[PDB]
């Protein structure tokens, strides 16, 4: 061949095994080629570096993540093949066919055949490389769509001058282990190394940190004249190594989860150099130890902007959907008897399985209303009857909690609320219920004290 | 070496197109005739390629796991091994990560 | 102008009229005589099918070469008979007593595929057309409705009204037109029509309205149609039609039973009467046989070969098409032997015998799954062996995949003595090389899942977890047992 292998820094097998499968002669070229990798593993970068190193052969860049189901995929293929040929061989009479006419795979075959048989006026047979970058990143994807793209060169004509050669790009490896007997040339992309991530980030990012003016205004805000370009790039690479050895156990081997951490923690690191932190590597790290212990990636006082009865309804629904229904007359029953009766004894042995790790239980609405007026604070001289009854506002706030997806139920499609067969459950976790019970000052830690 | 690779192809996937996809980047990456001759003498590419074909299935990408991710995976497999039908969640997994790491610091 | 929510750029509509036959004149008393109308009943422009005839004829060139067995392979194609007489006579009488009496009967024939029912019905219609040409009866327009030759099961109305009337409407206008034409138009202005309902059990769709209408237009006094509907099971209106439509179809229900070995021998005798034991003038140079260098050759399609081909196919399903397929495969085997032995190539006597037709009788009694699982790979046979010996432990037929994996690992680790398995257990897990860690799955695991999934040996349920995905043997367990006993290594491993 006459292809030029690119100098990709850490994919040395893959560019050699990629120049052994992409050529300008359609006979020494496979009709399908998979490039299976994972997120960040360098597929698109080495593909674009290869196709830019070889300007003579023709690419069609198509990304089936912004084309959700299969019909915009066929329409986009039939659109952009024709648009690529219009700007490749301009002096051929090109009768524009509508890509929206493609509605089925057969009509893609017929449309592409009618597009290709009008370019017979060339001299020699060429291949056109249609790249489906992210074929497993299709959103409404099925297991039998890929069989419709393998067996497409079986339908395009054999003695034609433009031959379609596909280059897929997969991401999942349980997708690809279905199309294994088809024996397509697979070029796998293994996950990057920490020693390779730590310098991929340096060669990618230390250009746009010295050219990031938050540091180039800090060098003149601090009156710094003991600097050169090495004195900027060494603290840039040292910061990148600091984010790597600090946060690699957090992210993993993903360039994307490191790029944004470097983007976040950079100006709060430039704001710690004063006059001589640019010369040393250790007291600058001891001047900014606060941004290398915790990650600080969340979007950050109070907990929830709800009412009082809705907060107590959330607490009571949290109680009754984790407590067994038999043991509540030992925890809430408090009033003096007049008639001979016995209360609930309670559980003998504390079970240490910790029920509030699991999924909740399902209760009737009378148990929520009963536990609601047991845990409610006193309101309101003998005609008050201060034990609050469930008025309109309690039911309205309960329906508001069901609307806000905080209490929830067995979602049958368009369920009736007023049935004695629809039971309710909470779907908020413990970590917000503790903040809520802290807000209304409700002792809930001693409600699950008899489990752990 | 070539007959040995054909012999292990005969017991694995018994197919000529897998051999074709093995042989094609051997012939195409070579640059001189002596290089092609020693490359098919030694078969220096049918173990580079054949290593790369298994480079991420369940072993070549578990090899690239980090340390916290490995402790989380080990704890989750412990929790699923302890259960009846093999199910768990993030709370039952983190209640084994901190227990294991507290026994590490013990 | 407008922005549309979706597009239908590839739409093709026919040119078919919407107003039915009821609104041509809107005068029942002034309907013209429909029989001798120019357009009705195929009296005008009946070249409407023979437009595409001079497309599949090219060059009349290059001197095609027949052989001594090309004649029998031509006479064994689709084409009195001593096969169907008590059915032909009853059907022709039951359809003649309505042609002569201007009646509205319905005949019901049925049989397993191959028993000659459509052949006898089409010959009944040919004989009644001969009787119409002899003019002992009135004439009719013949309509064949094939149940499977149409893309929509309601297009029966369209093709029937088109054949009757020369105009094509939509299917709703055609069913209203046929309803009016079969209810109200008097029996002086309509000549009768006979309708063959070929393969009736493919128009039972979603309402049973087509099956209603074609058997409820024949209960009318003013409709001269005869429905000679064929079927594929005798008790069809007791299974998939209503009891009222069972009462419409009635009580005739003439079954076409299966053939016998004597009847089938007579059939092949009549098919080869013009060729058996005759003489041909072949040439040594090519082989071009010509019936009455040059060699006079006999042709003994032997009666013992005919009857041993006929007894088996008379037992299994009794089909006068499968008998022709057997006796054509025998002639094909003979022609292949002849051409390979003489070097003739396309541009003593010849025989067809018992140990020559037994290959044509054995070509369809071979399960090529045992000779497939023997030539399968070692890892695929090991997969099948792990699945087979998990079954005696479990008793479910539906083992998981994580169990098959650990059973394969168990067999490989527990056989550490055999020289074959210690040679193969290195490559089975590491592809015979270092710089490759010991894989969890064996090499070629997804390959030998898929190579049995596509072949239908294996049967896996869909799920995302390839440890708990269940897997079933779709073929059998007994034939897998009889296919795993010829390996010389899996017989002990
Ligand atoms: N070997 C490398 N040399 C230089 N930069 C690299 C290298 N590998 C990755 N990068 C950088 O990291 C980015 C990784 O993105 P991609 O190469 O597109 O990976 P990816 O697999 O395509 O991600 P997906 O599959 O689209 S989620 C590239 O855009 C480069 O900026
Ligand atoms: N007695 C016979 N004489 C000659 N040919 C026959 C005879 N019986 C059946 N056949 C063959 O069968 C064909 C006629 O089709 P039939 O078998 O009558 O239709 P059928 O029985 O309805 O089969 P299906 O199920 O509708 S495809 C002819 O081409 C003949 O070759
Ligand atoms: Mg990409
Ligand atoms: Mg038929």
């Amino acid at each position: 061949m006459n292809v030029t292998t690119p100098e990709v820094a850490f994919r040395e097998y893959q560019t050699n095994c990629l120049a052994s499968y992409i050529s300008a002669d359609p006979d020494i070229t496979p009709s399908n080629l998979i490039l299976q990798g994972y997120s960040g593993t360098g597929k698109t970068y080495t593909l674009k570096k290869y196709f830019n190193a070889n300007p003579n052969l023709h690419a069609v860049w198509l990304e089936p993540v912004e084309l959700v189901s299969w019909k915009p995929l066929l329409q986009a293929i039939a659109r952009t093949v024709q648009y690529k040929l219009k700007t490749l061989y301009p002096n051929i009479p090109t009768t524009d066919y509508d890509p929206l006419q493609v509605e089925e795979p057969f009509l893609l075959v017929k449309t592409l055949h009618n597009i290709f048989v009008q370019y017979e006026s060339l001299q020699e047979k060429t291949c056109l490389f249609l790249i489906l970058d992210g074929f497993d990143s299709l959103q409404d994807l099925d297991a039998a769509l890929f069989n419709k793209y393998i067996k497409l060169n079986e339908l395009l004509p054999k003695d034609s001058k433009i031959n379609i050669k596909f280059i897929y790009t997969m991401l999942e490896t349980s997708f690809l282990q279905r199309y294994s007997t088809h024996c397509i040339p697979t070029v796998m992309f293994p996950r990057y190394n920490v020693d390779e991530v730590s310098t991929i980030l340096v060669m990618s990012r230390c250009g746009e940190l010295m050219e990031d003016s938050c540091l180039r205004k800090r060098i003149i805000e601090e009156q710094i004249t003991d600097c050169t370009d090495d004195q900027f790039q060494n603290v840039a690479a040292n910061f990148i190594h600091l984010i790597v050895q600090a946060f690699h156990s957090y992210t993993g081997n993903d360039i994307f989860a490191l790029n944004d951490l470097i983007d976040f923690k950079w100006p709060k690191y430039v704001s710690r150099i004063t006059k001589e932190n640019i010369f040393e590597p250790l007291a600058l790290y001891k001047s900014a130890i606060k941004l290398f212990l915790s990650t600080d990636d969340n979007l950050s006082s109070q907990t929830y902007d709800l009412s009082i009865i809705s907060k107590y309804l959330l607490i009571a629904s949290y109680i009754c959907s984790y407590l067994e229904p038999r043991y509540d007359a030992s925890i809430f029953s408090r009033k003096t008897r007049i008639i001979q009766g016995r209360a609930a004894y309670g559980r003998r042995k504390k079970k240490e399985v910790n029920p509030r790790y699991l999924q909740p239980s399902l209760f009737a609405i009378e148990r929520l209303l009963a536990i609601f007026q047991a845990i409610f604070p006193i309101q309101g001289a003998l005609r008050e009857e201060s034990l609050m009854k469930a008025n309109i506002e309690v039911f309205q706030n309960l329906s508001e909690l069901h609307t806000l997806k905080l209490i929830a139920t067995t979602m049958n499609k368009n369920i009736d609320y007023l049935s004695p067969k629809v039971r309710w459950k909470v779907n908020v976790p413990w970590e917000i219920i503790k903040e809520i019970s802290e807000s209304v000052h409700f002792n809930i830690s001693d409600y699950f004290s008899d489990i752990h | 070496n070539l007959n040995r690779h054909i012999r292990m192809n005969f017991e694995t996937f018994r197919s000529l197109p897998t051999l074709k996809n093995s042989i094609i980047p051997l012939v195409a990456t070579s640059k001189n005739f002596g290089s092609l001759c020693t490359a098919i003498k030694s078969c220096s590419f049918l173990d580079i390629y054949n290593k790369n074909q298994l480079s991420n299935n369940l072993t070549g990408r578990l090899q690239s796991l980090s340390d916290l991710e490995l402790a989380i995976l080990i704890s989750a497999a412990r929790v699923a091994l302890r259960a009846k039908d093999g199910s768990f969640n993030f709370n039952l997994a983190y209640a084994e990560y901190e227990k294991m790491i507290k026994a590490i610091n013990s | 102008p407008v922005i549309r929510k979706f597009t239908k750029k590839n739409v093709a509509r026919a040119k078919k009229k919407y107003t039915p036959f009821s609104k041509r004149f809107k005068s029942i008393a002034a309907i013209p005589d429909l029989t001798s109308l120019p357009e009705f009943y195929g009296n005008s422009s009946e070249l409407m099918a023979s437009r595409f005839e001079n497309k599949l004829k090219t060059t009349q060139k290059h001197q095609i070469v027949e052989t001594i067995f090309s004649k029998v392979k031509k006479q064994l194609n689709s084409s009195y008979l001593p096969a169907r007489e008590n059915e032909f006579a009853s059907i022709y009488l039951s359809a003649y007593s309505a042609i002569e009496s201007d009646s509205a009967t319905t005949i019901y024939v049925a049989g397993t595929p191959g028993v000659g029912k459509t052949l006898t019905v089409r010959e009944v219609v040919k004989e009644l057309l001969s009787s119409s040409a002899q003019r002992e009866i009135p004439d009719f327009l013949y309509v064949e409705i094939n149940g499977l030759k149409m893309v929509k099961p309601t297009d029966c109305y369209e093709t029937l009204w088109n054949k009757v009337s020369g105009e094509r409407l939509t299917w709703a206008a055609s069913m209203e037109s046929l309803e009016f034409y079969f209810k109200r138009v008097p029996k002086n202005k309509k000549k009768t029509i006979v309708v063959l309902l070929d393969e009736l059990d493919a128009m039972v769709t979603k309402s049973q309205d087509i099956m209603y209408n074609f058997f409820n237009w024949t209960t009318y006094e003013n409709a001269k149609l005869i429905v000679i509907a064929v079927a594929n099971t005798m008790d069809l209106p007791e299974r998939q039609l209503g009891n009222k439509i069972t009462s419409r179809i009635g009580f005739t229900r003439i079954m076409f039973t299966g053939y016998t070995h004597e009847e089938l021998k007579n059939i092949i005798d009549l098919r080869l009467k013009g060729l058996n034991d005759s003489f041909f003038y072949v040439d040594t140079k090519t082989g071009n046989a010509i019936l009455i260098d040059v060699r006079k050759v006999r042709l003994r399609m032997s009666a013992d070969a005919i009857e041993i081909a006929s007894r088996k196919v008379a037992s299994v399903s009794g089909d006068a098409r499968r008998a022709l397929k057997v006796c054509k495969r025998a002639a094909e085997i003979a022609e292949k032997h002849y051409m390979a032995k003489h070097g003739y190539g396309y541009d003593g006597v010849q025989t067809v015998h018992i140990t020559h037709v037994m290959k044509a009788l054995n070509e369809t009694l071979n399960s090529h799954v045992i000779t497939f699982m023997t030539r399968l790979s070692f890892t695929a046979k090991l997969f099948i062996y792990a699945l087979l010996n998990l079954m005696k432990k479990n008793g479910s037929q539906e083992q998981e995949l994580g169990d098959i994996v650990d059973e394969i690992k168990l067999l490989i680790e527990v056989n550490g003595s055999n020289k074959f398995v210690m040679e193969i257990a290195k490559t089975l897990f590491q592809q015979g090389s270092d710089n490759i860690s010991e894989q969890l799955r064996i090499i070629s695991w997804d390959f030998v899942l898929n190579q049995l999934l596509d072949a239908g040996i294996l049967f896996k349920q869909t799920m995302k977890n390839d440890r708990i995905c269940c897997v079933k043997l779709n073929i059998s367990v007994e034939e897998a047992k009889r296919a795993m006993n010829e390996d010389e290594t899996l017989r002990n491993l």
